[PDB]
């Protein structure tokens, strides 16, 4: 009589990939793989998340808490997390800016990048004791007010010159500002304005020069006089005119310069920003609660090790991408049943 | 695989050992029986269990956005970035496919393993009466139905039940 | 190798075993016999293709050239690049070294597995009148001519041939 | 009587890396490694390949083609793979450019880097029209044409001004124009020319200011009035004068913006590409075809999954690059010869 | 481990067998004799040192500064190459993991073949008059004291100084 | 009487991680990893080691050599290996510079870059037969000599005009110069002084504009007039100016181009660099030996494959970084004592 050891037959429709024996089937598998579906993003856990650069700052652009508009004035913290909604993002109000001249539009997702921003401790350059003559602080309707006055980004100062007369270039010398080492965000820009507005507001009807330096990175620019594009991301008909606006980014204990003359919209309160936040392209109404945030697949949480599909940028607790589904096997090679014995 | 084939084991699917994955079989008057293992089995369980676990410790750094990169101005910068991306994301799934790989290669090749150890606590319990084949077999000096064979996978046989000599720990 | 070594089986070459890597010596009265086994091999060959096809499997994304990136105006950039070529390259060079040792460690190792295997083999078709050293060897009951050990390497052995006991299947 | 398991011995030479044992000496090995020779560029199998961005533009350069000279105005298609066999690419004639102080040279490189590229289908800003009073739509001969009349890059415009007299630096605003999310680049420049022609040609006799702005982007530049270099790259002798020539990438949906005087090298037809194509440096007769086109080692074809040698940029299908030759053992390790038995 | 666990090994710890890892018990009216086997531990030092020899030869590519990337103008450059720096560093940190582990997870399994191997190297040397149980144990037709016990881990015992037969090389 | 085989129990302090049994007890272990600890930094074993561009160019700064001031002129040779010790370089004397307002701090560290430089076998440009009319070759005191006359920066010269008057933008054309493909750094700037100064000094009291272009880079600068700040990393008053300088970098082969007015501190000797050294940000009186300089850690020498702690560039015979502590397994998984036995 003999007994023997052996081992099962069974419905094997799981394969695996081995190095020896190539690829087998095996009785049963772990997977390790899923494809996950496209869902809205959520609040990662561990980590605090930005959508809105500010919250208490109500119905508003990004772009218009970064340019300093009236309203848009809320006081804005800290999250370790940022999604980044707006790739173009928008004005929704103000002064009509020609956005397309200058990186300007990005300020807001620069800002996203920092764990820590704040509005400004105070507002370098004295706008009225400003290189060049005596200044009235420009203030402008298509700008309300906390009451419906004269509207003009807390960020920069209107620099329009009592005594109009025309000025060979002037140099501000931006100074650094901030607590700690923070980076600086100045702000600043340039108003132009018709043949006949340009010699009424300042002393000059041509085309004004304006050029920045700050940690090796120049730019120059010259205001355009006639024929001003349609205005939009503003709201009510000062448009006679238009404001090219820019930022420069101070890097600690840093100076910057700025060459200008007539329209020199000057800046005023400074970004003060510190602290790396992780960033990603999110699309945000933020609902609720994720383990980890895909670029695409939004709003995730982490089941299984690995995961099949678009690889995108993601932050939190993921899973790690994978070329292609995997399994473990749990169980045994593939055995046809067998009478070949004797 | 290459050891069972070489030394003459049975690529022998034996349906019907249901309860486990490895066991015994049994031959002779009564036909064949059939009894599985629940020990080399929930060996075999713990072991993917574990290694499952070890699978899924593995940790890798986040891979998000470049903060001060920004989407207009610095186009051939977030371009690099992105290759940075793809190349991560290429490179350590290529390694997790190599781990797993070589967890499979394991995992199946374990098995012979399993049936050589079945067959030593096969050998001690029939006694020194049986007879070793070198098959994965023994020829035994008495009858075993399924009885019997069930007794052996759950480690409660005595040779003597069928006069015959013992090993006694 | 650490297995031989330990359970005194011989680190023995032995030249003229040539159809084969491994297969069975034979000894006594006619001097020493050698035999190779055609199938020890086949399935040692066996596992060394299948594991070149799964080496040979490996896909590792192309690595080519920033599109956006200008040779005279972006050469900061350029220079990144060359550094993300050159990681990459090196990263994957590494894994692929440590992939193939690990096949090689496996492939080497097996060896002693053939030879343990083509035991059980042998401990059966010499029947149960021969006796189990533990070398990897067996003391018989009768002669064993170049003939004989040639049929042994076939599986065309019987004991009985010289009246002596046979398992049968 | 003793039967026994055995191994062989065999010639050995052969040596392979392990990790419990070390190097050890093996029967035989299967190699996974060569060393691939040098040899010439062929056509990726199954991409299509460039390395003239036109085949049907005859004989000429690609930065002439790019620049959009008049014979070589062949309409160029898509390949996904594209040789880059210009590093500094040059231009066969036309109007003597002064390339080095601009980043104009790689235009056609930039552009190979797309699957799909074409001429235009339309030419924004209205030369006559254009800002500034009206323009002379300039031509020249050094410029043949079909016929040789005036030959003036399709690209740009030679806007010489009726009503010779100085100016205030004015701004066109270079529109988007293209199909679907294509890339845009925008091309333009400014010709200057000697003390006396200056004045003939427009009414200025000063060096001239320019200046863009393109997706944040600004460049500033002011022509040379006397004593060019000498003419390359060009023909026949209108040697009194140089055209300063440089191009501007306008992003899907975006405006650029040329602040410009005199000189002024108005853009005209511009290109629309778009598709990533994979580019390498390549340098080519382009002969035949290979599996893969490695950098060095040029057009290869794979044996091996891995090769040894000089790592580079390649496309297709391609051996893994790999620090050190590999073998895969293919037998058994060495064993001396036995008669260490009894 | 699991081949002990299921073929009835005992996971004993034998205290007090020091000179090694692996050796031999021995059980009887004079008790249980302890001994360990100087060259199944050599053996298993050897392995783990030329494991260490092969972890250590893994080179990297250094991993330094742009050397034309500025600190203040190309910050952005400056840190998508951190982002690199970072990755690469996280990349190879967890290959070695693996490395590390494969090797950790083959010399504590390497283990239960010594301790297979030992008993081979028994089977011999207690000659043919022994009966091999399948527990790693051996039924002798002699006492086995101390003394015995340490010829044994020596190899030099020989069945028949107790008058009962040999197998000779 | 049973004989069998065992193994030990034993002292089983050490854990590891293992793949099919999880974390296991061991008898011993080998330690892979080391947490080192901060030490000096050394100069690498097999290559050579720079923390002073120059050795025999004495007290002064990085910059102060990058700039070629008087005494500084020490001709510096070649490592392969370099540190960063100033990020932020200053200057110890000379003319006061106004700094923060180019790239021009980083030319030390940009030359590091490389392992050959040499302080310039000519002087580009004839400073006397520049663009624009003769001018004097403007020395400085301020700048002492090998005798104390007129010091300005081998660098660049002063050219103050010979006939005081007004200029339209020139253009010089600052050619290739070099041995063989190494790399050139041109160097540049221009003084700007106070109302009167200016008017004294050249024929002109306005904002003098500035623009190089050199390999498709443009910067354009407007100098100051009135109130510079404070003087630093200067000497001895000659407080009426400041220099706004600059650096170019020329590929090989390939020429410069400035745009200039009046203050044009032309170049002069310039910069040949090549070869690419390792750099590290090291922080250095250089101290012995190590083989590996670790940006935290410093001066290092390898004990074990691995090491934990800070990740950091590193160069050198150098330990791979590893998340954890690893060790290997040199012994028995623990098992409890037996009398679990019968
Ligand atoms: C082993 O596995 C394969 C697939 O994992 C089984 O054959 C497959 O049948 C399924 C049924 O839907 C198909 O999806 C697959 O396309 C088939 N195989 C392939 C990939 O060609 C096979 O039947 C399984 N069992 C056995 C006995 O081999
Ligand atoms: C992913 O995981 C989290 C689990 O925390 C889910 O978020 C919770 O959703 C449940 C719904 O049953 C709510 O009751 C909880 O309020 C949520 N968080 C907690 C614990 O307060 C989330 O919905 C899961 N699914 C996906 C795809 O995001
Ligand atoms: C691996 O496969 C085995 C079955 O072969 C799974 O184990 C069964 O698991 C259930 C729970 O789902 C237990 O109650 C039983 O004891 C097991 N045997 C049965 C139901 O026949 C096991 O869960 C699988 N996965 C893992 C983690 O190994
Ligand atoms: C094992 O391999 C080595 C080399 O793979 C053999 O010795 C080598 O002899 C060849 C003959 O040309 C030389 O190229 C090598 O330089 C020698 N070894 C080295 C690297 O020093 C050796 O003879 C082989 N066989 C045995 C029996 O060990
Ligand atoms: C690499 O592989 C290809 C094989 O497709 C070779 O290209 C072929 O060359 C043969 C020469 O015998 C010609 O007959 C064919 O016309 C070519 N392609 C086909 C199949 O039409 C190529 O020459 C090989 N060698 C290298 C190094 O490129
Ligand atoms: C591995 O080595 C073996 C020889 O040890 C090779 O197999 C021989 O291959 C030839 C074909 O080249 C066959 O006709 C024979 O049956 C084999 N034995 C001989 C000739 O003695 C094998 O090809 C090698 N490579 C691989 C892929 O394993
Ligand atoms: C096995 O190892 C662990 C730790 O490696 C031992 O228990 C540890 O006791 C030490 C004593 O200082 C502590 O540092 C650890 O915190 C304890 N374990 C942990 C991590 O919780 C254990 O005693 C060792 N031996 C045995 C018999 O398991
Ligand atoms: C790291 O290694 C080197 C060994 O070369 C040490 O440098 C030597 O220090 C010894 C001190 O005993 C001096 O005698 C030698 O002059 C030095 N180099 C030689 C060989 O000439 C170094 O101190 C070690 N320690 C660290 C952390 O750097
Ligand atoms: C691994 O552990 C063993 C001990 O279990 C170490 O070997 C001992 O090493 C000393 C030298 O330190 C030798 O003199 C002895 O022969 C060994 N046995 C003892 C002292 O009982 C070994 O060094 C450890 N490390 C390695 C590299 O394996
Ligand atoms: C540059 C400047 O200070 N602005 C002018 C100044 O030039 C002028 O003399 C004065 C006349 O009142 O008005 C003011
Ligand atoms: C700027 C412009 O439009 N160009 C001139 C204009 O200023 C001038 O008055 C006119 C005289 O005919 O010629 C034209
Ligand atoms: C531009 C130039 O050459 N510089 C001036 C020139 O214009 C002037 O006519 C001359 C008078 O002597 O002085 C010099
Ligand atoms: C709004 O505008 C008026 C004048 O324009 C200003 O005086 C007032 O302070 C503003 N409202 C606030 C801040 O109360
Ligand atoms: C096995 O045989 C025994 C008697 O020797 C008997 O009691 C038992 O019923 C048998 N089992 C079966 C189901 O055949
Ligand atoms: C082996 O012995 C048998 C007889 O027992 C004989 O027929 C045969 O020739 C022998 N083989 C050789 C070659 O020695
Ligand atoms: C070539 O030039 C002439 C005038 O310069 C132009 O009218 C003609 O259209 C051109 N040739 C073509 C396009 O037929
Ligand atoms: C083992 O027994 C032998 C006699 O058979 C004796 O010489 C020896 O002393 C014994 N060893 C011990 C220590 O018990
Ligand atoms: C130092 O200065 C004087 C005039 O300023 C100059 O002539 C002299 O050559 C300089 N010293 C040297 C180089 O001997």
């Amino acid at each position: 009589d003999r007994i023997c050891t052996g081992i099962t037959s069974s419905n094997s429709p799981h394969v695996v990939k081995t190095a020896t024996q190539g690829e087998v089937n095996v009785t049963g598998v772990i997977p390790l793989t899923t494809t996950p579906t496209k869902s809205h993003f959520a609040n990662l856990k561990g980590t605090q998340t930005r959508g809105k650069l500010c919250p208490n700052c109500l119905n508003c652009t990004d772009l218009d808490v970064a340019l300093g508009r009236p309203k848009c004035m809320g006081t804005i913290p800290s999250a370790k997390a940022s999604i980044l909604h707006e790739v173009k993002p928008v004005t929704s109000g103000c002064f009509p800016i020609m956005h397309d001249r200058t990186k300007i539009r990005q300020l807001p997702n620069l800002l996203r990048g920092y764990e820590n921003i704040r509005l400004s401790a105070r507002n370098v350059t004295n706008a009225e004791t400003a290189p060049g003559g005596p200044y009235i602080v420009g203030t402008s309707g298509s700008c309300p007010n906390v009451t419906n006055g004269n509207g003009f980004f807390a960020t920069m100062a209107w620099a329009v010159p009592k005594n109009k007369t025309a000025t060979n270039p002037l140099t501000v010398e931006v100074p650094y500002i901030c607590t700690k080492g923070e980076d600086q965000i100045t702000v600043w820009g340039f108003h132009s304005d018709d043949e006949t507005q340009m010699v009424k507001l300042y002393g000059d009807s041509k085309p004004q020069k304006f050029t920045s330096s700050a940690n090796g990175v120049t730019t120059h620019y010259v205001s355009q006089i006639g024929g001003f594009p349609n205005q939009a991301e503003d709201e009510g008909l000062p448009q006679s005119g238009r404001i090219v606006v820019d930022y420069m980014v101070q890097k600690p204990g840093k100076t910057g310069t700025i060459a200008y003359q007539r329209g020199v919209l000057l800046p005023q309160k400074v970004w003060c920003a510190s602290g790396r936040s992780k960033v990603i392209k999110g699309s945000l109404p933020l609902i609720g609660e994720a383990d980890c945030l895909h670029e695409k697949y939004g709003g995730l949480n982490k089941s299984k090790p690995y995961y099949t599909g678009e690889h995108a940028k993601a932050i939190g607790n993921c899973p790690i991408w994978v070329k292609t589904p995997l399994k473990l096997a749990n169980g045994t090679k593939y055995r046809p049943p067998a009478k070949l014995l004797k | 695989g290459f050891f069972g084939a070489i030394a003459g084991f049975l690529e022998g699917g034996w349906e019907g050992m249901i309860a486990g994955w490895h066991g015994y079989t049994s031959h002779g008057a009564h036909g064949v029986a059939v009894a599985a293992d629940l020990k080399s089995t929930q060996e075999a369980i713990n072991k993917i269990t574990k290694n499952l676990n070890s699978l899924s410790e593995l940790e890798v750094k986040n891979l998000q956005r470049l903060s001060g990169a920004m989407d207009e101005l610095h186009n051939e910068i977030l371009e690099l970035d992105e290759k940075v991306d793809d190349l991560r994301a290429d490179t350590i799934s290529s390694q997790i496919e190599l781990a797993v790989l070589l967890s499979n290669e394991g995992i199946i090749n374990s098995e012979d393993e399993h049936l050589l150890a079945l067959e030593r606590k096969l050998k001690k319990m029939l006694g020194p009466s049986a007879v070793d084949i070198g098959n994965g077999c023994f020829e035994t000096k008495h009858k075993c139905n399924q009885t019997c064979l069930d007794r052996i996978a759950a480690g409660t046989f005595n040779a003597g039940e069928f006069s015959l000599p013992t090993f006694d720990s």
